[PDB]
């Protein structure tokens, strides 16, 4: 079971051309 | 004023399964800034400082860890007392 705040390793990263 | 016509709307995913994927943080270890970005050394469940894992402020979901950390760090470095 999970209760405490937990997230996966690194999210939020766009892959632009430049 | 009386209760008439009630509404209910809830959403939830049905995924009854357990597996090692997500990692939990223990506490802050060190702090460093690079490329105009501040990062903090966090320890994940099972992982040790040996891996030297850094996490960005944005991802950093534990401010209290830093608040207290600063207290100890302060003593480490030689500064001045103020109230």
């Amino acid at each position: 079971a999970r209760t405490k705040q937990t997230a996966r390793k690194s999210t939020g990263g766009k892959a632009p051309r430049y | 004023g009386s209760h008439m016509g009630k509404k209910t709307k809830r959403t939830a995913d049905s995924s009854s399964s357990e597996d090692e994927e997500e990692y939990v943080v223990e506490k802050v270890l060190d702090r460093r800034m690079v490329k105009g970005q501040v990062e903090y050394l966090l320890k994940w469940k099972g992982f040790s400082e040996e891996h030297n894992t850094w996490e960005p402020e944005k991802n950093l979901d534990c401010p209290e860890l830093i608040s207290e950390f600063m207290k100890k760090y302060k003593k480490m470095k030689e500064g001045e007392n103020n109230k």
